[PDB]
């Protein structure tokens, strides 16, 4: 079907990151590639919080990311190596807040091929050349030169391809002002393939090959080739020149060796291990994340250990040879895949799981409590200085950017009481795991409500010099409340205006005296308990209140306007000239006069006789109506504001007429928005003035660039609308309802409750209505296993003194997962925990423990097939399971009674099997698939009653979906195989097969014959069976109805509506942290318009990676009836000339295309 | 034909061995798993290993694909 | 814009490919090549596979013009339909006992591998480990 | 409209720009078509440098217009195959 | 107001491509949901 897939939750897991002066100024810019979109951030180090400056989606897979600066350039250009064959060097433009491609040179074919260059990217340290090398047998280096206009003039690269020469890592060395050179970790592969005995594979080793780029000779030659004994898993470059020696450092398992260009001391420094670590010593510690930070004079490096602690090493170069490297553990940080040590007190570490950490490095790096191991310090080649886990002392963590990557399982439902449904995703790795519930409100992250039932909410500030509203008066007919703008809105009596009477408005018009319109009249009230009140015009109370800087017009019934001007003493003086309008003015506002004028230029009051009168507030033109605005119906409100100035009169019906507020009468244009009266007032939103008309829908006519446009907003149900400003956001839209205030950011708040181990699957019980989640951190030590290992270490090191106390301290208080990482090891061991989280709160109301070698995979909590209506849950756990390679013992299915109405995980019994029964679903009995054998076994309390099992599958059944008399199972080879579930006939016959090979890891049946699959290469394929297919037959294929590539490995998919109302689409959650909804387009004309807009945007706006959008969306298999919403979102973000060209090509308007995209987004 | 077409990665001939084709397929699978961020995250975060540790394991497994030739 | 007329010209090309003369087969192969390159990315792969079911028997021709048309049609079909169906067509004949048949199949597979080196890893067949070396990768079996 | 001979360079492309004479103007450099000239032609090396400056990337006349790839050859991205200048071997 | 043959003030066009006065378009949108020109689905929109 025609599906316009749009991603709602963006993936935030940064696979790689670089940093430097990429912003073109003194502010530090760090660009992190979070998948298909790269985000560049220039956050303030004084605040300490990390804020993304910009983000651009390139629609491709980046294999290597790097940045480089030219000679004397203040901007660091970013060279991106993507899956496409065009290497793109771009320069960020801060005026447009986006990256502009300086050059894009094609090298080879697209995709991540073996001989295609782009797997490794490096640049010269002098800004001379950039080298791109493949994973094997291909390398090139193009000389980068400055042009006459300081432009990056690229050159033709020189060929550096050698037969059977794999590359592990490469870096351009600092050669100073001489010809540049680059070192690579080459590894021969010809002798390993030629020799069949495998002796040459053991004889092979990594070699450091430094090739010098002879720029004068216009050739590339290998300068030095030094064979290394240790295999290079990483490589770093020491800062040459004035910051130290010019050389490289290769890291391995507890061995870091530094070598310079020529004869240097090979200081094979061992890694500083933790003080009595609970992890096993078989797993070697290597510098996984390396960050070399060069100061003005000296330089240093930061490395990641096996436990994840950031260790700072000084550069004791001493101008001769690599003598010492003081490897001391500077801080304890989380499990970070990459860490960057910026200047000006910034240190960004991108966590592979959980929240990335942006710390403020206030100290010089010597503020560490851990011990220091030096390369010049001798040892017995068995241990180093035991660096104990110190706290965040040298660098204090100032920002914790929460990332959902990696994602395990998710479920979205409206079980909680909120404006939007809650999507709870159980995710994480090891002990760093949580269930994050996300819900929206618009962005109602913080909920603030005015006290009582106020008639109005007006900010009566203490003074005009104070930026924040000191007393937001929520005023009713009976009383009033004072709530400050600090996201702590509650009732107080610190206003000082004494608002016991019914106050219509109270706004800080004066410098320190707020003008308040009330039934007493117009009162100038200061911050203290003083209020000078002048009477309204006539005996009637003031109903319309035009508020400005110096002159405030109070219009009572009959249209009689009294002008209160700002006196030189700070009080308000009533004008001696007054006149009546055509009818009684309902509401009013005054335009923003300039600072040269001593009064308002035009104050407009809207009467009930379908007219609005705008009069000058000066004393020379007092009581003289200048501008007449002809309202369509009888006006319920009026508002005069900027954009010169315009006055709009809104009626009780859906018609508001806006005219030009001036000394002459302007033309009135009538526009429509909710069967409610108008309460329009001046507010600020998105840098533009607006008048928010009170209706059922959030309608606010915003006058941006002298264009008044009114559109609905995606807020909750309300009867009035206004602006809002507090500590949560600088400018937002407040939709006021019956004792409620929806907040619109003119995102969804997610809260993560932690779990025990890494989650595998979440199951909601039918009786309990609570999530019985299973956490299984495999290939790691269990909590009981870590306790037994700590007790064994305490028993081993008890015999010595201080070693017994150190062993007892390490057993009692080991390295925590929140700070220094939980020390876990092993392969067959697995941390397993079954936790019951209630629908009210995500805390564990129950806890069930398994064996130390078992990982729970099957999560299904429902009623028992063998028993009655008792919710007996069968949970499958595979014991002694090793991922790489295949090494498992067997899978045990445990039946649990689920006591306390499912709130207690009371395990009844268990039954083992040789295969892995990770699939267990209800099927008339219950379908349990162990290995390739799926059996309709009744859910017994002690053991299951298997009746008939068929082992005709290819490898296994990772997921089975059923709707009645049929079960579709996803195998390793076939994406979906449908077998007729004849439980009454007790016969298993495969009704439908497939021809497209896909390792489907998800299932979401849109119909009985429709099966969805999420392949291992990140391809979403929805395949329907052929019509008129016999259910009791075989050898029949299912045609792929739709196929697309989402850019990430899709984990789960469910055919359910992820938003309240709208479109019942299908929501799929990926393993990289992305969630997308595939909305089926039921309109052929809208699908044709979207296809024409996509065909216009594919040529008008090329991708940043250089790959085609159709090539990126159809990388594995060809696309079929799939529309990507990323290009439709990026079409609205284009330039105005490009939007005009796209609208001329689409034969429509750019605002109409934006409205159609907004309607497609709001369809959900 | 072309010399670089026969010299390309994944190329073969009429007398190409099955072990050589399987080793080339395994080396291409290892290179595709190393190049792709999502495939490396799916094959890395499933176990309790780091991303660079998984990259080093894949670099060792690339040489291990030429481990037992015939 | 040809996707409205692919279903119209499908039986004409099917009748043209079954002709005795090599000129009809060569020019119909050019038709399949240009039609495959024209409406790529539009879900018309069923008729393209149906035309490939007549094109792929004609790969044994010896004249250079018709075999150049066959190679161009195979390249266009590998672009349009995808490399998975071309790999399915070539996997049962790459290890053919005949020298010339396996040579032609290896030429087609080498062209497909030059065009689709990256995408052939996910479309590689599921073969288990044998006595020479391990073949089933355990990284694909890992689930997070 | 092709010949079985005349392999071109099979060299890595560079910053030099292709150039077409009027006798074979408008043709695709690979498949010899006339539809949708999309991608510019890069001619790698000393095909441009020296006495062959601004010459034809086809037969050898004095070039007047920029050579282009068609959209059909760039559908499979054959434009990254290398230099398309004919060397008579 | 092309039916009553009267004067038009502040002219505007509705969703049914009919141009009339703003008060006349407001009265036509309040009285009926559809326009009186060709019974189009203007949905009572009183917009410029
Ligand atoms: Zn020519
Ligand atoms: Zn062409
Ligand atoms: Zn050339």
């Amino acid at each position: 079907m025609f599906l316009y897939n749009l991603t709602l939750q963006r993936a935030t897991g940064i696979s790689f990151a670089i940093h430097g002066n990429f912003s073109g100024t003194k502010q530090q810019e760090i660009v992190v590639s979070r998948g298909k979109i790269l985000e560049l951030l220039r956050p303030d180090p004084n605040t300490g919080k990390v804020h993304t400056l910009l983000t651009v989606e390139v629609f491709g897979v980046i294999r290597s990311l790097m940045a480089f600066r030219l000679t004397g350039g203040t901007k660091d250009y970013i060279v991106v190596g993507s899956d496409s064959g065009r290497i793109v060097i771009l320069e960020y433009q801060p005026s447009k807040n986006m990256f502009e491609k300086i050059h894009q040179e094609t090298f080879g074919k697209s995709g991540c091929r073996r001989i295609v260059p782009g797997q490794f990217l490096a640049v010269d340290p002098k800004g001379r050349a950039v080298m791109i090398s493949a994973i094997e047998k291909q390398k090139l280096v193009y000389i980068l030169n400055r042009d006459a206009a300081a432009r990056l003039t690229i050159s033709s690269p020189l060929e550096a391809h050698k037969a059977n020469t794999l590359v592990y890592h490469v870096v351009g060395v600092d050669v100073g002002f001489e010809n540049p050179m680059f070192a690579c970790l080459e590894m021969d592969y010809e002798e390993a393939d030629n020799d069949p005995t495998g002796e040459a594979a053991a004889n092979t080793q990594q070699t450091l090959t430094f090739y010098e780029l002879d720029l004068g000779l216009n050739h590339v030659v290998r300068k030095y080739s030094e064979p290394l004994e240790e295999h290079g898993n990483f490589l770093i470059t020491v800062p040459g020149g004035s910051d130290g020696p010019s050389g490289v450092l290769i890291c391995s398992e507890n061995y870091i060796t530094y070598k310079n260009f020529g004869d240097q001391p090979d200081i094979r420094c061992p890694i500083p291990r933790r003080r009595n670590d609970l992890d096993d010593p078989e797993r070697g510690m290597i510098f996984v994340c390396s960050a070399t930070h060069k100061t003005k004079s000296m330089f240093f490096f930061l490395a990641q250990t096996e436990q994840g602690d950031i260790f700072k090493i000084t550069l004791e170069t001493d101008e001769d040879m690599v003598t010492e490297i003081r490897l001391k553990y500077f801080d304890t940080v989380p499990v970070a895949a990459a860490m960057c040590v910026l200047k000006t007190g910034f240190l960004f570490v991108a966590s592979e799981f959980g929240n990335h950490y942006l710390y403020q490095i206030a100290h010089l790096g010597d503020d560490d409590e851990e011990p220091e191991f030096s390369s010049a310090m001798p040892l017995e080649e068995g241990d180093t200085f035991f660096f104990q886990p110190r706290p965040l002392k040298n660098l204090v963590l100032v920002d914790e950017l929460d990332s959902l990557s990696p994602i395990l399982f998710c479920q979205i439902a409206d079980l909680a009481n909120e404006d939007t449904p809650q999507l709870y995703v159980a995710c994480g790795r090891g002990p760093r795991s949580s269930l994050r519930v996300l819900r929206h409100g618009v962005s109602e992250m913080a909920v603030s409500e005015l006290p009582g039932n106020p008639n109005a909410v007006w900010t009566v500030r203490r003074h005009i010099e104070d930026e924040f509203d000191a007393y937001i008066i929520v005023s009713f007919v009976n009383a009033t409340l004072v709530l400050s703008i600090g996201e702590t809105v509650e009732e107080v009596t610190d206003s000082g205006f004494l608002g016991t009477t019914p106050t219509l408005s109270c706004s800080l018009l004066g410098d320190d005296a707020l003008v308040q319109v009330y039934p007493d009249g117009i009162r100038h009230i200061r911050a203290d308990k003083r209020v000078n009140e002048w009477k309204t015009p006539g005996k009637k109370t003031i109903v319309k209140c035009a508020v400005n800087q110096r002159q405030v017009v109070i219009a009572l019934t009959g249209g009689e306007l009294v002008y209160f001007e700002m006196d030189p003493s700070g009080q308000l003086n009533e004008y001696t000239e007054r006149k009546e309008m055509s009818a009684d003015v309902v509401c009013m506002s005054l335009a923003n006069v300039p600072p040269g004028e001593q009064r308002s230029r035009f104050l407009a009051v809207g009467l009930v006789d379908n007219t609005v009168r705008i009069i000058s507030l000066d004393p020379s033109d007092c009581l003289q109506p200048l501008s007449m605005q002809a309202l369509p119906a009888q006006p319920e409100s009026l508002c005069i504001v900027e954009m010169f100035l315009y006055l709009n009169i809104g009626l009780q019906n859906g018609v508001l007429l806006r005219t030009v507020l001036d000394p002459v009468t302007g033309d009135l244009s009538d526009t429509r928005t909710g069967s409610r009266p108008v309460k329009l007032f001046r507010v600020r939103m998105q840098g533009q003035e607006a008048v928010l008309a009170m209706s059922s829908r959030s309608w606010l006519s915003y006058s941006y660039q002298s264009r008044f446009h009114l559109t609905p907003l995606s807020y909750e149900t309300l009867e009035f609308a206004s602006g809002f400003a507090s500590e949560q956001c600088p400018e937002g839209i407040v939709a006021i309802s019956t004792n409620t205030l929806r907040i619109l950011a003119l995102v969804f708040n997610q809260v993560a409750f932690p779990l025990q181990y890494t989650p595998r699957k979440f199951v909601i019980h039918p009786e309990s209505n609570n999530l019985i989640i299973i956490e299984t951190d495999h290939n790691a030590y269990t909590e009981a296993t870590k306790a037994q290992r700590k007790q064994q270490m305490a028993e081993e090191m008890v015999e010595a003194e201080l070693a017994a106390e150190m062993a007892a301290a390490f057993l009692n208080e080991n390295l925590p997962e929140s700070i220094f990482g939980a020390p876990k090891a092993g392969n067959g061991q697995w941390a397993s925990v079954i936790r019951v989280m209630n629908p009210i709160q995500g805390n564990t109301l129950d806890l069930v423990q398994l064996e130390q070698n078992e990982a729970a995979f099957s999560v299904a909590v429902c009623r028992f097939s063998n028993t009655g209506e008792d919710w007996y849950v069968l949970v499958g756990v595979a014991k002694d399971l090793i991922l790489n390679p295949r090494s498992v013992a067997g899978g045990f299915v445990y039946t649990y009674k689920l006591v306390n109405n499912g709130e207690k995980l009371e395990f009844l019994h268990k039954t083992p099997v040789e295969e892995v029964p990770a699939a267990i679903a209800p099927f008339q009995r219950v379908l349990i698939g162990v290995g390739k054998l799926l059996r309709v076994y009744d859910l017994g309390k002690k053991k299951l009653l298997r009746k008939c099992e068929n082992k005709h599958i290819a490898n296994y059944i990772s997921g089975i979906q059923t709707i009645g008399h049929r079960v579709i199972v996803s195998d390793v080879q076939e994406s979906f195989i449908w077998v007729r579930y004849k439980r009454n006939e007790n016969q298993l016959i495969i009704f439908a097969d497939d021809t497209y090979p896909r390792w489907v890891t998800t299932a979401s049946l849109l119909d009985y014959d429709t099966v969805a699959g999420a392949d291992k290469f990140g391809n979403i394929c929805v395949v329907r069976l052929p019509p008129n297919t016999n259910d009791e037959v075989d050898s029949q294929k299912a045609e792929v109805i739709m196929n697309y590539h989402v850019g990430e490995t899709v984990l789960s998919l469910q055919k359910t509506t992820l938003i309240p109302g709208g479109s019942e689409s299908l929501v799929y959650t990926t393993l990289s942290g992305g969630i997308g909804i595939l909305v089926p387009f039921t309109s052929h004309e809208d699908h044709d318009f979207f296809q024409h807009v996509e065909m216009h945007l594919r040529s008008e706006h090329p991708p940043l990676c250089g790959r085609d959008h159709l090539s990126f969306r159809s990388y594995y298999f060809p696309v079929k009836n799939v529309i990507d919403g990323d290009l439709c979102e990026q079409f609205n973000s284009m330039e105005p000339n490009k939007q005009k060209n796209v609208s001329e090509e689409l034969d429509r308007t750019p605002p109409e295309v934006s409205k159609k995209l907004e309607d497609i987004r709001t369809r959900y | 034909l072309e010399h670089l077409q026969s010299k390309y990665i994944g190329t073969g001939h009429a007398d190409t061995t099955k072990w050589e084709w399987l080793v080339n397929q395994h080396r291409d699978s290892y290179c595709s798993y190393m190049g792709h961020f999502d495939l490396l995250n799916y094959f890395a975060i499933a176990e309790n290993e780091s991303k660079a540790r998984v990259r080093f394991n894949l670099m060792e497994k690339m040489l291990q694909p030429c481990g037992p030739p015939a | 814009m040809g996707k409205d007329y692919i279903y119209a010209v499908t039986p004409l090309l099917e009748d043209a490919l079954m002709d005795r003369d090599l000129v009809h087969r060569q020019t119909a192969s050019a038709v399949v090549q240009h039609m495959s390159l024209g409406v790529y990315g539009f879900g018309c792969e069923d008729s393209l596979n149906h035309l490939l079911n007549y094109v792929w028997p004609n790969v044994f021709e010896t004249s250079p013009h018709v075999i150049q048309a066959v190679m161009g049609a195979l390249e266009g079909l590998r672009v349009a339909i995808g490399p998975c169906r071309m790999l399915q067509y070539c996997l049962q004949g790459l290890f053919h006992p005949a020298r010339k048949v396996r040579d032609v199949y290896w030429k087609i597979y080498n062209s497909i591998y030059i065009g689709s080196q990256d995408a052939l890893i996910a479309h590689y067949p599921r073969i288990y480990n044998d006595d020479k070396n391990t073949y089933i990768r355990y990284e694909l079996d890992y689930i997070l | 409209k092709h010949h079985p001979d005349l392999i071109f360079c099979r060299k890595q492309a560079g910053v030099a720009i292709g150039r077409l004479c009027e006798k074979c103007d408008g043709k695709c450099v690979i498949c010899d078509s006339y539809v949708r000239p999309c991608t510019l032609v890069r001619i790698c090396d000393e095909c441009n440098y020296g006495s062959y400056q601004g010459r034809c990337v086809i037969c050898g006349g004095p070039g007047v217009s920029d050579a282009y790839y068609c959209k059909e050859c760039t559908i499979q991205e054959k434009d990254r195959d290398g230099c398309p200048k004919i060397v008579n071997l | 107001c092309f039916i009553c043959r009267q004067s038009f003030q502040n002219p505007v066009v509705t969703k049914c491509r009919h141009y009339f006065c703003e008060s006349c378009a407001l009265q036509h949108f309040r009285t009926t949901p559809r326009c009186y020109v060709c019974d189009q689905q203007t949905n009572g929109v009183f917009n410029p």
